[PDB]
């Protein structure tokens, strides 16, 4: 069974919160 | 009623924003908008303002907010359907875990695993104020450049 | 194996339900029955968990391919205790359910139609109905069942079907877990009581799932008992 | 009152300061109401009832004897954890909440 | 409302483009419909101009759209049911990849293996966004008169 | 005496459903079917029968 | 009748309806077949069944 | 639903399709008025385009 995992490298991200609308 | 008319000079959008995020949505704020039918063609400029009279589809009420669009080339019919990209802020120089594999203890105390330079997945407890509607920007725990193992994490588990 | 496809809906369940039982309508129409009576619910102790269920067909307008889709307001736990396997993304998160975000599950088929490119899926939107929404997972069928021949089928938290592109109280119904390794028969009456009492009427109505889970886990150790003691008498003789 | 086809509803109102120009029209609000104490008096918690007619209460509880006996008992006040009972019941009586048969010894 | 008259001597339609499409559709195009009725008997015309009032049927905006086909014989019943083929372009002198054929990876990208005049075949990447029934129009991608693998395409695979 | 119980069902149904399937509404609910299509519809030799099925609860 | 196969006519039937109707809308389910299937897993179970145990007892 | 291929069988026995144009569809029979010879056979049972008998 390989342990094989997804993985991501994080960074200092910026925000990009401001959602949508019909 | 003989005959109506109107002026096309320049389009105003209905962008009708969801009740619980209308407290926030401070005017002049910048946003964008594009249509189905285009697929790919943006348009963009300054919300005007908020409309005081809520109207309801049944369940949830809706309040409408406004642009000021420029209309070149004769386009956009009227009543066309145009999804809506209203800005909420940007701070910067700062992680945000994926939410696809936190890890979330008490609803307050947060672990998540990421592998290590091992090969070892390990997981930390981590403290998270603001939330994002695909991330969440975490606070301290976790630095960055680290790898996280985004799919089926598991603490102490090298690979 | 059987057994695995049983319990995989685990232990246990008590959908809500109105009017008298599956075939009433007006009364079954009408729903007494806010998403704020799980509070009092959810309180018993023996429980472990208990949760919402509701869902709407309804038109889905997106680019140039325009069609009504089937879609389901639910519990985050949905596909994870049904452990229906995902095409890809996840679930969600209860803060996030909690969110009120534009995430949403759909069929794989729908891809099919909406996705001849088969463009990647996360961080796209569609309306459905009227509202936005910013797809994620998908999820494969775990079952086979070709025969039910199914069409265009959509999940969302119920939070925000319900919530803010519906906004009625009264869910379809109501899963309802309980703990303890608790039998199906006992309480279930209680729960009976608790809707006589909470609501000032006969109106429970719901279904329940060890009666038919033990009975016919009865059935199959039964059918291991005729066969392998047939057997057994048999290599004896021998 | 207006109806919404089931159950009348009655409405109430405030008076609420408003700075900072927030609060949009027909915003959906929560609304907590304070009612009163009823103390001095058993409540009765919401399992351990017999609830016969649904008007009539029995209530089975554990006798020194160590055998069950209910007693019906008049209930009007309600709560999402307990029923206030004036009467049928004395004090300090234990009550047979889990698994109750009248007239039986434990 | 005594009684009501009308010119029946010009049979104008109402052929209701949905709003996906109604971006396109420039004046003057030519176009052809017929009806449930007669099955096979075409009618076509000029499209005289497109409706600024959209009416919704609940879902999905629709946009009209007007002929003006001539009426002999005495035709054509008043609010008859009318399928409607309105030409979409004329474009010329440009390939299209049948459908058969083509791979279509990322969700973006576009495969095509063909034969080279060396006999071994190479896929190209192709761009494209109009499409057909049968084919999908590549302005775009592969040089013309280039072999292409109909069937079992394979890329740096000789036939 | 399980088979039995099954076939007793008249070999077994091919009910009309005019709409798309059991989940169906609107198209579902829209619906074109004729008790007179019966009619070409037996016309059919294999058909040994098929049969009208409507229902509702009233008080 | 005719002891006749479920799986056949029923396409038939498909694009009669499709014809007498002007669109694809009966939506029928399948009969039989799944009587049919399920016939051959019972014999099946009775297949598994009488062969092991006939075969014990030829052991015997 | 615009096509309608019709298989029929030849004298070579050899059944092959014909797409054919058809007007009236007669609730007994569809009347065709194209595409078809008279006095062909026609495989109205189980047919196979392309396929001798």
């Amino acid at each position: 069974p390989v342990p094989t995992y997804q993985t991501l490298i994080v960074r200092p991200g910026d925000l990009q919160q401001s959602v949508l609308a019909t | 009623n003989i005959l109506t008319l109107a002026d096309m000079s320049a389009m105003l959008v209905k962008a009708q924003v969801s009740e619980a995020d209308v407290i926030h949505l401070k005017p002049g704020q910048k946003a964008w908008f594009t249509v189905l039918g285009d697929q790919l063609t943006r348009y963009e400029g300054q919300i005007k303002d908020v409309l005081p009279t809520p109207e309801k589809v049944n369940d949830a009420i809706f309040y409408y907010a406004r642009f000021e669009v420029p209309n070149p080339n004769g386009l956009l019919r009227l009543d066309m359907t145009a999804q809506v990209h209203i800005q909420l802020t940007d701070v910067k120089n700062v992680l945000t875990i994926p939410l696809s594999a936190l890890g979330d203890p008490v609803g307050d105390n947060r672990y998540k695993v990421k592998l290590l330079r091992n090969g070892e997945t390990r997981e930390r407890e981590v403290t998270i104020g603001a939330r994002n509607d695909t991330d969440v920007e975490i606070v301290k725990g976790l630095e960055a450049g680290d790898e996280v193992v985004i799919g089926e994490a598991k603490p102490g588990a090298a690979q | 194996m059987v057994l695995a496809d049983i319990r995989s809906i685990g232990t246990n369940t008590i959908d809500v339900y109105p009017g008298k039982d599956f075939g009433d309508d007006d009364p079954q129409y009408q729903q007494a029955l806010k998403y704020d009576d799980l509070i009092a619910i959810q309180k018993q102790p023996w429980v472990a968990s208990a949760t919402p269920a509701v869902s709407q067909n309804l038109r889905l307008r997106y680019n140039n391919v325009d069609v009504a889709a089937s879609a389901n307001g639910v519990s985050g736990d949905y596909f994870n205790v049904y452990g229906m396997t995902f095409s890809e993304g996840n679930t969600f998160n209860q803060e996030q359910l909690n969110g009120r975000a534009q995430v949403v599950v759909l069929d794989s088929n729908t891809r099919r139609q909406l996705f001849p490119h088969k463009a990647d899926v996360v961080g796209e939107v569609i309306l459905v109905g009227n509202m936005p929404a910013r797809v994620i997972g998908v999820a494969e069928e775990k079952q086979s069942m070709f025969g039910s021949s199914k069409v265009l089928r959509v999940w969302l938290p119920y939070s925000t079907m319900s919530g803010r592109v519906m906004g009625q109280s009264w869910l379809n119904s109501i899963t309802v877990r309980v703990k303890e390794g608790f039998d199906s028969a006992e309480a279930e009456q209680q729960l009976t009581r608790l809707l006589s009492l909470r609501h000032g009427k006969k109106d429970f109505f719901t279904w329940n799932m060890d009666g038919v889970l033990k009975t016919v886990e009865k059935t199959t150790r039964t059918l291991q008992l005729f066969l392998t003691l047939v057997a057994v008498i048999s290599l004896v003789v021998g």
